[PDB]
């Protein structure tokens, strides 16, 4: 955009972004890309002010302005998107919480940010982030919601990019860090469904590099739902094989039939019932993540891949997984 | 005992000009002999000895004065400290610049100057760059005994350029001499006597003269300061680049004093061969342009009529497509008056390989003769005009266009009593002008020796005949130039050692253009032409271009060409780039980039070469040094920078002549001089200088 | 001064001063030999290498000037033996005579780049570990070349990218007339 | 001596200008002349959008003017050629001490 | 004003330009005034001697105070 | 180490000495910083050789001495855990510029 | 008695209370300037925006000024 | 002396040099030939350009911007004129 600089960390890029999901595992890499290529980031946080503290750095003195906002209350989303031209949406959950349901956290928000950005005429690029294979009739209610979110962000706001990152790996992720700390149940890894799932993980740095690459691009990458798949189409068991290469442990997997898992994840699905107590965020056994685990639709079809962003993803061996060394 | 004395070279590397190596007077500056030509004041006999004598009113360009006694060196056998500025060095004179009597005299005077002087140093615009502050902090006493009521003076209104605080002014008379002599307008005066002395116009009279903004550099005190540079910066913040100027084709030297990304103040700098230490008020206060109305994003035209600030890929793509889908002979490449040599070379090499030959500078009218380089140069150097005996300014109004050429003409009318003849429109001249005639008829009257001034032009030893390129626009340009060269051959003007024939130009690019052969062959270009490619040309008549022409204005400001432009390409200014310029006398300066380009602007040559590669034509070079090698190919004059390359071919090669038009007398080529180009038109200072007329 | 009479004339090669502290601007070859003199000598007993001040004159041909200060706790006097070694001239090291010269010469090499001959453990002492460039030179910009360091997705790591900061404002205070 | 100097590669292909700063036209004093300075063009200076102040990105922003001033074109050229810069020396324009005297103000215009 | 609209975004406290343009000009006797500052010559600006030959008030550049001849 | 480089011959000899030192030290480099899986010994030898060859046109002996000293400094600070590892893995036309900036 | 912190002590007393002077705030209140005198502000550092201070480009300050010295076209 | 230059070439650039020992044959050629050449081609840009030391060349721009470079390093006046004749012939 109106870029006046050389690199970043003091440059300008005319991108005063509001990364709605910045205080999150994908958010810290995307905010660092947007604010290391020298552009403002209006990180909106939901609760504790300690959430975006790790984002006050990685941006030079107001290039990252953490702001407070209530997800269900507008006139605050409009205040966060007051001075903005890019609005990325990383607000998503893999687990239903007693207060915010799957739609009220994946679909009824993305549609709401879409509408309140449409109203705030001036949002040049609105990126919408949803999981890969999030198409309607997918088992996991998280993916059906995330599909409705795409359909409502494109309808209510055309020329709005839609990344489709598959399960993203990296430090502080929700895919590998639960498996480790469950290998700390004495090497016991419960790969569910027998590892027949075929899903294409991707180094979160490269998902961020794609989310920024659709901003730095021209008028293209508007309304075109990418699929940030990644290389080396894996299987859950095979991906676990690479963890045990980093964390020094001996592969001691077990297979779990899907009924056994869905029964093991039958608790923590009474979230709307147990009102006077919030449940502890089901990490590995998530009935909805399991419904997604069943069908191996998490593979990039002939839709737009990283190749349509002049970008090639990193592998999943070596550094893009070296966050596991802290578990040795 | 085998000592190592310092070299003792002149004060500023000052070239000492012996009129002959025989009359070298030898004087002792602090017991160190120095050989100075006959007539050197003691101050110059010390500036030859490296001794810097503190001077308040002694300017080398200006006359000599005793309005203050800050120098007072003690010569050997005089009863009183002699003012060094006026005492001519006599052979054997012993000058003691640091003897206790000299230092006490300097401290005495610097106490008197700081006695009635107000404590305005914090609020003084020239607080850091002050002769009074730097002479008090170096030669004047550390304390002042005057504790009484200083005198104070009201602030005279001297126009929208020179802010005046006469209380600070020390009445050294330097400006009242500069306006009387160099500027030659005679408006300033030392009204009154005693401490009540007040410098300025007795009646409220804006300094209507151009070239009168240099009084601030002349002024050794804050008193006279740039009102545009009201207080915006300080003498220490300003990072200085030794750039050149492009407003007028004199190509005056300059220091673009910039603070960060913007040009705070444009100040002259010594270059004895173009502008001694003076720059026109068109150059001092055009810096305000470079920050107003700048084009910062490449805007193409949508399906409505308003612009759309697309990126560079899209704008270059649309321009390339529209040149691919047009007939070749319909491409024209009008190049702006501020365009450097490189970008004009790139424009030529682009619109050439596109199958056209319709590139030309903005000012050069149809059928210019750019073959022989004397035909558009000031063959006699701008310094050479100091040796001229008689001038014949054929039109050319040199006070208006090429103001430093007129400054040299006025200096060499005052110093050596030269007499000028003027065949042009009725104008106002600093000096005695002796207007001859209004039209070309009186030019024939001189060509045929039937004029009372032809007998003057004959008898003069070294004559000069300035013919402004403003009369190339007339249809009978060959006839006028033939009569000019007839006057030359008749009065022995252009002779092997003088070459008094010289044409001045009014556009900075015009010399470099006519050097690269950027000639408008004829009309029927810019008409029946469908890819007009204005390269920063605002003064091109956009009423000539056909309505269906896809004008692509690669300017940096845009006044009227931008409104017509079907696609804009924002370029850099003259300070933001590094462009090789050629002034009228053939001197080839080279600007040095001061401030960063605004927004998403690019270099002129970069834009044209990128448009070339987008539009398919593979152009050999890809850098600034490459295109300078291409210039060396097409015109090596514009590669040997900072060196004038005289044209070794007189007018005896121009083929033949025609008849000069009786009607249509010489027309004023520059109407304003305060709005001559785009930088100057979009400025907030030049506009409002319209009151200065 | 007594020290100049006894000293071999060749050792005080280039220069010699006589105020603001006296100095023997010597040659780099005769330096540690000159430092051997003035120490372990009965009438000139310095024994104390106070300081080794690298000084960079860009306009010289021998850029640097390794100014060895020397105190004489016995005779209560201070002599400043100097040298001159450009960027690629290994100069003799006097860590063998005054063992305090170890760190001072590490600092002279770090800041400037005047490598020291047979100096054991000649390793960058002051600047950063991966520091490339020699700071206290003149041509080394104040803000450094690549010396910003910020945290990033390469967690627990501070990168070393190219530098960008509010531009250091150099003020041209220096006035004419000196 | 460019490679051993630790300067990064991208700043040894820099194009400098070895000028001699002309006299400040405002003050008629030659006490700052004859100090040749390399001029790393260093034109890229944006405005840090939080506060009004500027913000360079080139490391050689100030050292061209500040603290790096030689005393002769030969030493400055030797410096900019050791380090491998592409120096274009811009000669300093010096003044002619033309003979002038006081008694020329009171010249007689004959009649 | 417009200059004062560059540094002050409050726009409720009176702009210093108005605070000084609303103070009346000070009558005096002679043709030159002192305006050493507020009152204490050491807590004000360097003494600025102003000329009152004109009819209109001549402002003190440092303090904005205005003086008239009062003949 | 005294600059015995009174000629390019001794300097080249000690260049080969430093090259042999770095090559025979690559084992510990790969061990301490864990590159035995990302990089091959052929590739690290390739990089060291491309370094020593990138600066091979040095007709000055003392400049070669100083280059070898900087290289030994780099190595000794890579052998020991003085510098980190995420740089060691990194240590191992006109139009496309014009579109980005003006420089 | 709750929510107190330093810097709530106005300038009239912040002298007497740090022993810099011996003039109680009831004595310096005849010296506080009436024309430009401003009440204290407790140093609202962190207590929500529009109480905290903001520069003129922070994007939280109402009226975020643009510093581009060049006036675009 | 050729006449058909304005209809074949687009411009002719002769990079003689001011006062070199060499490039003097080029100056003689121009001095003796340019008057007649331009009187015969009243509109062609026959560009004469000076220098300090540039080898005396003779360039020529044809239709589509191509350029023949003929170096007159030692060619005499008739040799230079024959070179120009070859230039004119190689464009038509
Ligand atoms: N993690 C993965 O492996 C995959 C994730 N994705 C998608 O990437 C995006 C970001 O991922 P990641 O950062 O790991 O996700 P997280 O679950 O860690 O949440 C990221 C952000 O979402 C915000 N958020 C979530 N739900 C709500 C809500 N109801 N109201 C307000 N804010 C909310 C969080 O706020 P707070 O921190 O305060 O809770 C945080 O800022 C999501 O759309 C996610 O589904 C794509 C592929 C798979
Ligand atoms: S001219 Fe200005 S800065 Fe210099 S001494 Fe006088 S008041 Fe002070
Ligand atoms: S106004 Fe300036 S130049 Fe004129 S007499 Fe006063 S101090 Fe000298
Ligand atoms: S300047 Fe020479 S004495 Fe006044
Ligand atoms: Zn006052």
């Amino acid at each position: 955009l109106a870029r006046k600089g050389t690199g970043g960390r003091s440059s300008v890029s005319g991108i005063v972004a509001t990364v709605f999901g910045a205080t999150g595992f994908l958010g810290r890499y995307l905010v660092q890309q947007l604010a290391k290529m020298g552009s403002q980031v209006l990180v909106p946080f939901r609760g504790s002010e300690d959430s975006p503290r790790h984002l006050k750095l990685m941006g030079d003195l107001g290039q990252v302005v953490p702001m407070k906002f209530d997800p269900r209350d507008e006139d605050s989303i409009k205040a966060v998107m007051a001075k903005a031209n890019v609005v990325i949406n990383l607000i998503g959950r893999e687990y239903e919480t007693r207060n915010f349901s799957f739609e009220d956290a994946n679909h009824h928000i993305a549609e709401k940010l879409a509408l309140v950005a449409k109203e705030h005429g001036g949002i040049m690029r609105y990126i919408q982030v949803s999981c890969l294979g999030a198409s309607v009739s997918s088992p996991s209610r998280m993916l059906r919601a995330k599909a409705a979110a795409e359909e409502a962000v494109l309808n209510a706001l055309p020329e709005a990019t839609i990344m489709r990152p598959a399960t993203m790996i990296g430090t502080e992720d929700r895919i590998l860090n639960p498996w480790s700390m469950f290998v700390k149940k004495y090497g016991f890894l419960p790969l569910i469904g027998g590892g027949t799932t075929k899903f294409q993980p991707v180094y979160v740095v490269d998902v961020a590099a794609a989310i920024v690459a659709a901003l730095k691009d021209d008028g293209s990458s508007m309304g075109k739902t990418y699929e940030l798949g990644g290389p080396d189409v894996f299987t859950t068991h095979e991906l676990a094989e690479i963890m045990y290469d980093m964390i020094r442990e001996w592969p001691r997997y077990v297979k779990l039939p899907f009924p056994i898992a869905k029964a093991m994840a039958a608790p923590r699905d009474f979230m709307v019932n147990k009102v006077p107590f919030p449940l502890p965020s089901p990490q590995i056994f998530n009935l909805d993540q399991i419904n997604a685990l069943t069908t191996d639709t998490l593979v990039s079809d002939n839709a737009l891949k990283f190749q349509d962003l002049d970008l090639v993803p990193h592998k999943l061996k070596g550094y893009p997984v070296e966050f596991l060394i802290q578990y040795r | 005992p085998t000592q190592i004395l310092p070299p003792r070279n002149p004060v500023g590397g000052a070239r000492v000009h012996f009129s002959n190596p025989e009359d070298a007077i030898e004087v002792f500056v602090d017991g160190y002999a120095v050989k100075v030509p006959k007539g050197f004041t003691v101050l110059q006999a010390c500036e030859v000895a490296g001794v810097d004598i503190p001077r308040f009113c002694y300017h080398s360009r200006l006359s000599i004065a005793g309005n203050c006694r800050m120098c007072l060196v003690e010569v050997e056998k005089s009863p009183k400290p002699v003012a060094s500025c006026a005492m001519p060095a006599l052979p054997g004179m012993k000058i003691k610049t640091d003897t206790p009597i000299a230092k006490k005299a300097r401290e005495g005077v610097m106490e008197f100057l700081l006695m009635n002087h107000p404590l305005d140093c914090p609020i003084c615009d020239q607080g850091g760059e002050c002769d009074l502050q730097d002479q008090s902090m170096a030669f004047g006493s550390d304390r002042g005994r005057f504790t009484e009521m200083k005198r104070s003076v009201v602030d005279k209104n001297l126009g929208p350029l020179v802010k005046t605080v006469m209380t600070r002014c020390i009445q050294c008379t330097r400006c009242v001499r500069f306006a009387s002599e160099v500027a030659g307008v005679q408006d300033l005066g030392i009204l009154g006597r005693g401490s009540g002395e007040e410098i300025g116009t007795y009646v409220e009279k804006l300094m209507t003269s151009e070239l009168s903004g240099n009084v601030i550099d002349i002024c050794p005190v804050g008193a006279l300061t740039s009102k545009p540079f009201a207080f915006k910066a300080r003498n220490w913040e300003l990072k200085a680049t030794e750039t050149i100027d492009v407003s007028d084709a004199v190509g005056s030297n300059i220091r673009v004093d910039s603070r960060g990304p913007e040009v705070m103040r444009i100040i002259p700098r010594l270059n004895e061969d173009i502008n001694e230490e003076w720059i026109s008020d068109k150059t001092r206060f055009c810096y305000d342009g470079l920050k107003r109305q700048r084009l910062s994003d490449p805007m193409i035209r949508d399906s409505d009529g308003r612009f759309k600030a697309v990126s560079w890929r899209d704008a270059l793509a649309v321009v390339g497509d529209i040149i691919h889908q047009v007939k070749p002979d319909e491409i024209v490449g009008v190049a702006g008056q501020l365009s450097d040599a490189e970008s004009m070379m790139v424009l030529k090499d682009f619109v050439n390989r596109m199958g056209s030959d319709n590139v030309w500078c903005e000012g050069t009218a149809a059928g210019v003769d750019a073959d022989l380089r004397y035909s558009y140069l000031m063959n006699t150097s701008i310094s050479g005009l100091e040796n001229a005996d008689l001038f014949l300014l054929i039109g050319t109004q040199p006070r208006v266009e090429a103001a430093m050429v007129n400054a040299r003409i006025c200096k060499t009318v005052r110093a050596s009593n030269a007499k000028v003849g003027y065949v042009g429109p009725p104008a106002e001249f600093n000096y005695d002008c002796k207007h001859l005639g209004t039209g070309p008829d009186t030019l024939k009257e001189i060509a045929e020796g039937r004029h009372p001034f032809c007998t003057a032009l004959k008898n003069a030893k070294n004559p000069a005949i300035i013919v402004g390129a403003g009369l190339f626009n007339r249809t009978d340009k060959n006839a006028i130039l033939s009569s000019v060269e007839s006057i030359a051959q008749a009065n022995n003007v252009v002779r092997p050692d003088w070459n008094g024939l010289n044409f001045l130009l009014q556009y900075a690019a015009q010399a470099a253009a006519l050097d690269l052969g950027l000639i408008q062959q004829s009309a029927k270009a810019l008409e029946s032409a469908k890819f007009v490619y204005l390269m920063g040309a605002d003064d091109v008549n956009v009423d000539k271009i056909p309505k269906d022409a896809f004008v692509v204005y690669q300017g940096h400001h845009g006044d009227k060409a931008v409104y017509r432009a079907n696609v804009i390409l924002p370029a850099s200014a003259f300070t933001e780039k590094e462009g090789t310029y050629e002034n009228t006398e053939g001197f080839t300066q080279q600007t040095v980039p001061a401030v960063p380009t605004v927004g998403d602007a690019r270099d002129d040559w970069k834009i044209v070469r990128a448009l070339s590669e987008v539009s398919g034509v593979k152009l050999p070079y890809n850098s600034i040094e490459g295109v300078r090698s291409r210039i060396k190919s097409v015109a090596p004059n514009l590669v040997h920078t900072d060196e004038r390359e005289p044209a070794a071919f007189g007018p005896s090669l121009k083929p033949e002549c025609k008849e000069a038009m009786s009607t249509t007398p010489f027309q004023t080529v520059v109407e304003n001089f305060y709005m001559t180009n785009s930088i100057t038109r979009a400025s907030k200072i030049m506009a409002q200088c319209s009151a200065v007329l | 001064k007594y020290s100049w009479e006894t000293l071999p004339k060749k050792w005080v090669k280039k220069m010699e001063r006589s105020e603001h502290g006296n100095r023997f601007d010597t040659n780099t070859d005769y330096l540690f030999q000159l430092l051997c003199f003035l120490k372990l000598h009965t009438y000139t007993r310095v024994q104390v290498l106070i300081d080794i001040c690298g000084v960079d004159y860009p306009s010289r041909k021998r850029r640097f000037e390794v100014v060895y200060n020397l105190l004489s706790t016995r005779y209560n006097s201070r002599i400043r033996v100097q040298t001159s070694a450009d960027e690629v001239t290994r100069i003799s090291s006097v860590v063998s005579l005054f063992p305090s010269a170890g760190w001072w010469e590490r600092e002279v090499w770090d800041m400037f780049g005047v490598s020291f001959i047979n100096h054991p453990d000649l390793r960058r002492i002051l600047t950063d570990y991966g520091f490339e460039g020699h700071p206290l030179r003149k041509d080394f910009p104040l803000s450094g070349y690549v010396q910003v360091r910020y945290d990033d997705p390469e967690k627990r790591v501070v990168s070393e990218p190219i530098e960008m900061t509010q531009e250091f404002r150099y003020f041209d205070f220096a006035s004419p007339w000196e | 001596i460019g490679k051993v100097s630790g300067i990064p590669e991208e700043h040894l292909s820099r194009k400098v200008i070895i000028y001699s700063p002309a006299r400040t036209a405002t003050q008629s004093g030659s006490g700052k002349l004859g100090k040749w300075k390399i001029n790393f063009v260093s034109t890229l200076k944006w405005e840090n959008p939080l506060m009004g102040w500027t913000s360079t990105g080139d490391p050689y922003a100030n050292v061209g003017d500040s603290a790096l001033a030689f005393d002769s074109e030969e030493a400055a050229k030797s410096f900019a050629e050791r380090h491998g810069w592409d120096y274009k020396v811009k000669k300093p324009n010096t003044p002619l001490l033309k003979v002038k005297s006081y008694s020329d103000n009171f010249k007689w215009k004959g009649n | 004003g417009n200059h004062t609209a560059k540094w002050m975004q409050d726009r409720s406290k009176k702009s210093p330009m108005e605070l000084i343009s609303e103070v009346p000009p000070i009558k005096v006797d002679g043709r030159i005034v002192a305006c050493e500052g507020d009152t204490n010559p050491a807590l004000g600006h360097p003494i600025e001697f102003i000329c009152l030959d004109l009819n209109e008030p001549a402002i003190c550049k440092y303090c904005g105070l205005r003086y008239v001849q009062d003949h | 180490v005294p600059p015995n480089s009174a000629n390019l011959t001794e300097a080249r000899r000690r260049v080969f000495d430093f090259f042999r030192a770095a090559c025979r030290s690559i084992p510990t480099i790969m061990d301490i910083y864990n590159l035995q899986d990302v990089v091959a010994p052929s590739q690290l030898r390739y990089a060291i050789s491309a370094q020593i060859r990138n600066n091979a046109h040095i007709t000055d002996p003392k400049v070669i001495d100083l280059l070898i000293f900087k290289g030994m400094e780099e190595l000794t600070d890579i052998v020991d855990h003085a510098k980190q590892r995420h740089h060691i893995i990194g240590q191992y036309d006109f139009l496309k510029n014009f579109y980005t900036s003006n420089y | 008695k709750d929510r107190y912190n330093a810097s709530q002590v106005p300038a009239e007393w912040h002298g007497w209370l740090h022993f810099i002077t011996d003039h109680t705030g009831d004595e310096l209140l005849s010296l506080k300037p009436k024309r430009y005198g401003l009440e204290h502000k407790e140093n609202f550092s962190g207590e929500g925006d529009a109480y905290i201070y903001h520069s003129k480009g922070h994007t939280l300050n109402p009226g975020q000024k643009n510093w581009t010295r060049y006036q675009s076209w | 002396w050729r006449g058909s230059i304005s209809k074949s070439m687009k411009e002719l650039r002769i990079l003689l040099c001011q006062s070199s020992p060499a490039s003097a044959p080029t100056r003689t050629f121009v001095e003796k030939n340019y008057k007649d050449l331009k009187s015969l081609n009243p509109k062609l840009p026959i560009l004469i350009r000076e220098c300090s030391g540039v080898q005396p060349q003779m360039w020529a721009r044809y239709d589509m911007g191509v350029e023949r470079c003929v170096n007159l390093d030692g060619l005499t006046e008739p040799q230079i004129l024959k070179a120009l004749e070859n230039l004119v012939k190689s464009g038509a």
